[PDB]
This record gives structure tokens, C-alpha cells and sequence, in this order.
RNA sequence: CGUAAAGCGCACGCAGGCGGUUUGUUAAGUCAGAUGUGAAAUCCCCGGGCUCAACCUGGGAACUGCAUCUGAUACUGGCAAGCUUGAGUCUCGUAGAGGGGGGUAGAAUUCCAGGUGUAGCGGUGAAAUGCGUAGAGAUCUGGAGGAAUACCGGUGGCGAAGGCGGCCCCCUGGACGAAGACUGACGCUCAGGUGCGAAAGCGUGGGGAGCAAACAGGAUUAGAUACCCUGGUAGUCCACGCCGUAAACGAUGUCGACUUGGAGGUUGUGCCCUUGAGGCGUGGCUUCCGGAGCUAACGCGUUAAGUCGACCGCCUGGGGAGUA
């Protein structure tokens, strides 16, 4: 039943020929989401993720759309879990030997920024590093302490993170997303059809996904 | 094309009954009224060639359904033939 | 214009399989229905129904075991611009025995393997695998 | 067989090929068994003898074919009777540069006559040929004649293709939509055959303003049988007759069925208070983008170059040659 709120769906008529079976379709032009169909599925992936929880594994947020970042560095960050709030640079995944060395220059900065040198030098050099910091910071962020693939993503977008769904599907990464009608399912093992563009129901998603996974092992 | 009330006539003097446009008398009788109608619109003219391919149209058609209906019952073929004139 | 309602129900099947389609539907007949009898047993569809009596109507329900569909690939062999007649010992079988062939003896449409049992021969209707 | 060679320029159509759906009958095709025949050798399958092998040899299998007899009746064919969904007829309307004939209107170019007025006009990258003091060009008035129809105008419309634009009348073809009635497979394709078929070209008789092959002169150039300039004949126009060809192209034959979507144009129609130019549907044609699939790729993509069926046309390395 409607255990959400008020979204009913969203997008028109870019509509995704594929989300024929989750669309109920209605009011002045505007595809309704049929919720009675998304709550069964909505429940069976938050049981999976509650399994792959207690298993103790990754599942990697990203909201890259601005507007649903913080989101995932609410309590979303809580759990001791990794996002990507912002660009998801290509390659992340696919070849985690590059980026490697990435996190790797990110941790020695970090350690600089407070213990090491950070003061030395023209202050030029100073802000430079500092702003350089910043860049690597909201560019790979929670992700730094993770070392080593994830055992499942979870995508608020499907159609904004195709990279980060083709890169999974890739290396065999299970992912769980929310599909708009105006997305592509098939890349994805889960499909959650609701709205993600707007503000309370993506945090109702990542509340939900949080809450379910603070239970860890128990 | 034929007006309403000479349509209405063939129709009544060739089918079985009124309101019988579908039988093969019928449709071959409309055809060589027009037939012989668009022959005095060709002799004078003689260059509407967009036309007479709609004239041929009817000859070709008139030419299939009298085949058929001399397959099917001579005895009607026959009558039809000497009543509208036609030659084979 | 139609020609050959066979191979139109045969292509009615592989698009509509290709399509994902739950079932096709199409015009009605003692050749189509005894055809689709032989699907039937043979495990490629589910079911099928005729309703209708002056324009009955044959609906098909297709298979699918898993993301993708059961008939693999469905070929008219006998068709109306040449018809392919089999002996006994000629009739053909489809991928080495997996699939069928379905053929019109004398005792009513059949696949290979029964009209070889039966020891006798027919007409190839088509090939499924 | 879009672009590598390959869809006839387009239609109509005889022969031919193929053909919706139900019942009965026949048993020609088809299928089953049997009988006769299918020479021997050869080839193939099972032993010996030449010491082995080659070679010789016993038996079988095979000779896929033909004829006859006896059966089977699903499919195809024949015959008889049906059915309405393919095809067609009727009723009422809609839009359209569809076609043939006749009439007529306004703008403009040229020419002829006259008026006013004086030294240039025209042309080019620059010039010159050319026109002008015998009065041009400019400007105004009157008249003659031919050709084409600004704006509307629109990946707009119509036509089988070629193609078809002022307005009016006459004769005439097709397409589409609403609802109902009618016939009852009457259908699709089509070698040969027949018809239509841009422009140029040809014959006879007219007409002739503008434009303009050929031709003439002036330029450019090393040359310039050209591009540019000044003139200009056939032709372009009309009637009748021939020609039968084009990048006649969507470089894509016709017919039928099936297969996710998005945005437009144009033309019908049903219902809901039109309660303005609205809302919900349902047909025809048409443009653009794109999914699966297909493709060498480019790209095509419900108007397929996707998945299929019927028939036709055509290709088999380049040149020689679409020539002798
Ligand atoms: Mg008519
Ligand atoms: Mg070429
Ligand atoms: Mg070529
Ligand atoms: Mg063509
Ligand atoms: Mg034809
Ligand atoms: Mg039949
Ligand atoms: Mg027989
Ligand atoms: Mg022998
Ligand atoms: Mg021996
Ligand atoms: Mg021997
Ligand atoms: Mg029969
Ligand atoms: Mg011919
Ligand atoms: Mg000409
Ligand atoms: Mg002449
Ligand atoms: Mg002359
Ligand atoms: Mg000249
Ligand atoms: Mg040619
Ligand atoms: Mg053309
Ligand atoms: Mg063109
Ligand atoms: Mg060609
Ligand atoms: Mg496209
Ligand atoms: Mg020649």
C-alpha cells in the first residue's frame, strides 16, 4: 500500500518503453508509478542488502546528482559504508590499480593537512595544496577507506550512473537501483521503480536502506 | 460518374430485387452503362490520358467479373451477355 | 496477398517469441490447431484456446524457461512454391534427434520420431529446435 | 541486387506460377506393403588361393528407377455444396497544382506613335564592342503582341510513373471517412503483348515578347574554337503526327502478414455541457529521430535495408563494350 509519501512518479513522455509494467499512468500527461507493484520488490532488495549487511560487505551509494550528494553523507554515511557523491570518474571500478595510487596520494595529504607540511613554503604553494586536497576529497571521498571491490552498488539514478551500472555488471557486482520510467533496467539485478528525483523520496530510500542495514552481523 | 437515379434504375431492372447492388449482373451492368457513357467523352478530347486509364480500369473489371460468372453459371452468363449487348 | 497461413503462424510465433510476448493470436483452423496440438505435447508453448464460431480465433501462449525463450528456431520446410515429401526412411531429424519435425502423414500430423514409429512417411510441415 | 555487378521509367494484362475458410466425395500427387523387372562384371560387406599384396573368387547388399495389385486419407489436386474475414457494388459526404476543352484578369519585358528634356546611356574586376546630338538614356500618354502566373507557398497537396500552381465555366479519373445493405474467393503475380512516358530532337502548318545552342564582334590569356560583355538564328509557345530515352533515383519490383517508442504536418470522423481556440477516442496519407534486429561499414529501423510467404526482373573480375 502507500507506505510512502505523495511522489506518484514522475517524467512524461521520455519515457523508457521498457518500464511499461511498473507504470500506471494518469493525471494531466505525467506516468504514475504503480506503487503497489515497487513495495514487493522495495522490500525484497532491502532484504538482500540486510543479507549482504549482515555478510559484512559494501554497497556503495551514489548520488552524484546534486540535491541527493548530502544525502549520502547524512546518516547514509553512517553505516560503515562508502558513496560517491560526485562525479563518478570513469574507471573507478574497472581498474581499481590506478585509482589506487589516487586514494593513495589522497591518505598522504590527509596525514599532511594537520601533522606534516603544510605550512611550509610560499603560501602559494600552501593554498594550492589545500584546494588540491579539497578536489581529491569530494572527488573520491568515503570511498578511500575501502580497499578492494565492493560486494554490491546501490544507485539512486540508473539512467544518470550507467557508467557506474556498466562497471558493475562488468566485474560482476550485484546492483541495486531506483528506475524512473524515463530509465533503462537490465543492468541492473534489482530494480526498485520510484521516483529519485525528488528530495523526500530519495532520502525515504536511503533512510529505508540505512535503517536496514545499521543491522549488521547482530 | 452514373447519377443517382440511373444507378438506382440498373440496379432495380438487373438484380434480383432492389437494394441487391452486389450481385455480378449488377456490377457488370453498372460497369457498361459508364462504359458506353465515357465513349462520347473520349471521342471528343481523345488526349485525356489520366482519363482513360480509369475507363480501362473498368474494362479490365467488367472483363473479370463476366469470366467468372460464365465459370460459375453459364445459363445467367448467356442472358446477360444479349441483354447488355456485349460481345463475348 | 496470403498465401501460405502456415508460415504465417509460424512467423506469428517467432516474432511474437522475439517480442517477449505473453501470447499471439491469429485466425483459426484445422491445420494451424493440429499443428499447435503438436507443440503442445512437445513442450514448446503452453497451452492454446479457440474461441469464436463464424470467425474462430487461435491464441497461442508462449514459453519462456528463462530470461530468454523455448523455441529456439521455427522453419517452414513445405511451402506453397515447393513441397518437400519424405519417405520412411528419409524423414529428417532436426539437430540430432533434440527438436522436431513436424510432419503430415496419413494418420494426422505428427512429429518425426512418432511417424518413424508408426512406419510411415508425409508431408514436412516444418522444423522446430 | 540502397552505395561493391545486379529492380525493367511506370502501369494494364493473356499464357504460366501460386491461392482464405467448413463439410462431403474421389484417390491423381503423397505415404505403406507386396509382385515383376532393374544382365554379368564393377563399387561396398562377410573367406580362401596364388609365400603376402596386387589379382582371381563364393554369398549378400546395392542398383536410390519403372510398371501393376492391394490399402491409408493428414496435406496438395479434381468434383459438389456452403461461409464471410480477402476482393468488389450501392447510399451520404470530404480535401486536392489529377486530366482534357473554352474564356478571362493584373503586374512586368519588348516594340510602335507622340510629349517634356539634354549629354550621355549600357556594361565589367577594369575595359571595349554597342546605343546617342538624325536627340538616346530618364519621364509621361496611347496602342500592338507573345509568354509566364509575385504574394498565398508550406521536408504542403494530387497523380502509376513522367508530372501537375492566376481566376471562371464545361466534360472527366482516382483516393479517403460514417453507418448499413449487397455478391460470395470473383484473389496476388505476370515472360510474350498492349498502353502511357521529362528535356532535347524530327515532319507539316501557325506564332514569336523574353531567353538563347550555332554564329558575329569586344575582352581575358602565353594561347582561349571557353568562362565574362554586346548582339543573335534554330528552339523554347500552339495543332496534329513521330521519337521512346534521363542521376526516368528512394540509385530500394509488386502483393500480404507480424514485430518496443518519441516529436510534427495534412485530411476525415464518434462521444463528452463548444458551456472560446477544450477533453477522450478512431481512420488515410506524410516528415524527422531512434529501440531490437539487420548490415562490410555507412546506415535502415512499423512508409525496414527486421521476421516470413507468392510471383516476376536482373548479376557472375576490369578493359575491349552496351561496342561490332
Ligand atoms: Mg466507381
Ligand atoms: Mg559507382
Ligand atoms: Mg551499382
Ligand atoms: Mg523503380
Ligand atoms: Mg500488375
Ligand atoms: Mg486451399
Ligand atoms: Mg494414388
Ligand atoms: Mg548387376
Ligand atoms: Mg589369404
Ligand atoms: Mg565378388
Ligand atoms: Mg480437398
Ligand atoms: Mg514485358
Ligand atoms: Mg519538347
Ligand atoms: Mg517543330
Ligand atoms: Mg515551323
Ligand atoms: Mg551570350
Ligand atoms: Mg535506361
Ligand atoms: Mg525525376
Ligand atoms: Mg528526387
Ligand atoms: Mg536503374
Ligand atoms: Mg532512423
Ligand atoms: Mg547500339
Amino acid at each position: 500500500m502507500l507506505k510512502a509519501g505523495v511522489h506518484f512518479g514522475h517524467q512524461t513522455r521520455y519515457w523508457n518503453p521498457k518500464m511499461k509494467p511498473f507504470i500506471f499512468g494518469a493525471r494531466n500527461k505525467v506516468h504514475i508509478i504503480n506503487l503497489e507493484k515497487t513495495v514487493p520488490m522495495f522490500n525484497e532488495a532491502l532484504a538482500e542488502l540486510n543479507k549482504i549487511a549482515s555478510r559484512k560487505g559494501k554497497i556503495l551509494f551514489v548520488g552524484t546528482k546534486r540535491a541527493a550528494s548530502e544525502a549520502v553523507k547524512d546518516a547514509a554515511l553512517s553505516c560503515d559504508q562508502f558513496f560517491v557523491n560526485h562525479r563518478w570518474l570513469g574507471g573507478m571500478l574497472t581498474n581499481w590499480k590506478t585509482v589506487r595510487q589516487s586514494i593513495k596520494r589522497l591518505k598522504d595529504l590527509e596525514t599532511q593537512s594537520q601533522d606534516g607540511t603544510f605550512d611550509k613554503l610560499t603560501k602559494k604553494e600552501a593554498l594550492m595544496r589545500t584546494r588540491e586536497l579539497e578536489k581529491l576529497e569530494n572527488s573520491l571521498g568515503g570511498i578511500k577507506d575501502m580497499g578492494g571491490l565492493p560486494d554490491a552498488l546501490f544507485v539512486i539514478d540508473a539512467d544518470h550512473e550507467h557508467i557506474a551500472i556498466k562497471e558493475a555488471n562488468n566485474l560482476g557486482i550485484p546492483v541495486f537501483a531506483i528506475v524512473d520510467t524515463n530509465s533503462d533496467p537490465d543492468g541492473v539485478d534489482f530494480v526498485i521503480p520510484g521516483n529519485d528525483d525528488a528530495i523526500r523520496a530519495v532520502t525515504l530510500y536511503l533512510g529505508a536502506v540505512a535503517a536496514t542495514v545499521r543491522e549488521g552481523r547482530s | 460518374s452514373l447519377s443517382t437515379e440511373a444507378t438506382a434504375k440498373i440496379v432495380s431492372e438487373f438484380g434480383r430485387d432492389a437494394n441487391d447492388t452486389g450481385s455480378t449482373e449488377v456490377q457488370v451492368a453498372l460497369l457498361t452503362a459508364q462504359i458506353n457513357h465515357l465513349q462520347g467523352h473520349f471521342a471528343e478530347h481523345k488526349k485525356d490520358h489520366h482519363s482513360r486509364r480509369g475507363l480501362l480500369r473498368m474494362v479490365s473489371q467488367r472483363r473479370k467479373l463476366l469470366d467468372y460468372l460464365k465459370r460459375k453459371d453459364v445459363a445467367r452468363y448467356t442472358q446477360l451477355i444479349e441483354r447488355l449487348g456485349l460481345r463475348r | 496477398s496470403m498465401q501460405d497461413p502456415i508460415a504465417d503462424m509460424l512467423t506469428r510465433i517467432r516474432n511474437g517469441q522475439a517480442a517477449n510476448k505473453a501470447a499471439v493470436t491469429m485466425p483459426s483452423s484445422k491445420l494451424k490447431v493440429a499443428i499447435a496440438n503438436v507443440l503442445k505435447e512437445e513442450g514448446f508453448i503452453e497451452d492454446f484456446k479457440v474461441e469464436g464460431d463464424t470467425k474462430p480465433e487461435l491464441e497461442l501462449t508462449l514459453k519462456y524457461f528463462q530470461g530468454k525463450a523455448v523455441v529456439e528456431s521455427i522453419q517452414r520446410v513445405s511451402r506453397p512454391g515447393l513441397r518437400i515429401y519424405k519417405r520412411k526412411d528419409e524423414l529428417p531429424k532436426v539437430m540430432a534427434g533434440l527438436g522436431i519435425a513436424v510432419v503430415s502423414t496419413s494418420k494426422g500430423v505428427m512429429t518425426d520420431r512418432a511417424a518413424r514409429q508408426a512406419g510411415l512417411g508425409g508431408e514436412i510441415i516444418c522444423y522446430v529446435a
